[PDB]
């Protein structure tokens, strides 16, 4: 129940999640290209970073 | 399953193999001047670094844009409908299509066009060739022809490609630039480079799903074609996303097997930057056109 809330059934996100969650280095990389495409939302990541991180670890099928 | 979107996945990812094949690729280095779109990419190349402001390098993709531009004005032609045969004026669509005849089914023509002349009472023969080994001599056709022959064509110059289906039917071409770590939206059919928002802004197109597909994967990339993505969303009535997601996850997985790790590890490093394009929807843009 955040700002982010909208982006967890996303498909596009749906896969970011499966991706993360099987590849877990790629998490610094993720947050790096995230602040270049997308400053906005690399803020809104940070006002509110485990909503975010909860959400991308959450198991989709 | 029945669908047809899934149905189209598997005859693309199919499909596409037959770019990555020497022997046709050879044939279509025989069409190109690469000689002078390479050369003529160098002297753009050395002036853009005088306003160095211009910041890349760009080199391969100085050469994409010569690719492009080429294959318009030298290489492949636009068929509205085909000139008469008999008399080379104007003809018109017949909806029943030509059954094909024989040799257009073995270069992979399923449906032929009627392009009758009333003049000359004459069907003239518009085929429709899946087969990009006849569309170096054909060197005509429509978005299919043009996207299929362009696809072909980048990887017959090392180039990293995709064949691009958009359901709402249109297809295109997508390109990697090393240079800029990421993919490119290229548009043969219509002269246009990186600039993905040219249907959907441009054109007033109510898109759905787009799907790309090379050697290498199959990649849902629809997302870099609009900036109305809940609108997207509510026509993507034909299957379920997981069912969807799950059908390219198995495609990329048992076609990924015989890649290398370092391979696979650098698809997995560049799928990041694209899923987070995916997730960045730019904001809703006259000059899609000039
Ligand atoms: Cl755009
Ligand atoms: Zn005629
Ligand atoms: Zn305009």
């Amino acid at each position: 129940g955040h700002p982010l809330e909208f982006l967890r059934n996303q498909p596009q996100f749906q896969q970011m999640r499966q991706i993360i969650q099987q590849n877990p280095s790629l998490l610094p990389a993720l947050l790096q290209q995230i602040g270049r495409e997308n400053p906005q939302l690399l803020q809104q990541i940070s006002q509110h970073q485990e909503h975010f991180i909860q959400m991308l670890n959450e198991p989709v099928g | 399953g029945d669908s047809t979107i899934l149905k189209v996945l598997q005859s693309n990812i199919q499909h596409v193999q037959l770019y990555e094949n020497p022997v046709l690729q050879e044939k279509a280095l025989t069409c190109i001047p690469v000689s002078e779109l390479k050369r003529k990419a160098q002297e753009k190349l050395f002036r853009a670094r005088k306003l160095d402001k211009g910041t890349n390098v760009s080199d391969e993709d100085f050469l994409l844009l010569e690719l492009l531009h080429w294959f318009k004005e030298e290489f492949f032609r636009w068929v509205n409908n085909i000139v008469c045969s008999k008399c080379g004026g104007e003809t018109r669509s017949r909806d029943e299509a030509l059954l094909p005849n024989d040799d257009e089914l073995k270069w992979g023509a399923k449906n032929v066009e009627n392009h009758y002349c009333d003049a000359c009472q004459l069907s003239n023969r518009f085929p429709r060739y899946n087969n990009p080994e006849k569309l170096l001599e054909t060197r005509c056709g429509r978005c299919g022809e043009w996207a299929n022959c362009f696809t072909l064509c980048c990887r017959a110059l090392g180039f990293e490609a995709r064949y691009v289906w958009d359901y709402t039917d249109h297809v295109w071409t997508e390109v990697y630039s090393p240079s800029q770590q990421r993919w490119l939206h290229c548009d043969a059919c219509e002269d246009v480079c990186d600039k993905p928002l040219l249907y959907e802004i441009g054109w007033g197109k109510k898109l759905s799903y787009i799907i790309a597909f090379s050697k290498d994967e199959v990649v849902d990339v629809t997302w870099r074609y609009s900036c109305k993505h809940d609108e997207v969303m509510s026509r993507r009535t034909k299957v379920k996303e997981e069912l969807l997601r799950e059908t390219i996850n198995g495609l990329n997985k048992q076609r990924q097997l015989s890649l290398s790790e370092s391979r696979r590890k650098e698809l997995l490093q560049r799928i990041i930057v694209e899923l987070v394009e995916f997730i960045s929807p730019k904001t809703p843009h006259h000059h899609h056109h000039h």
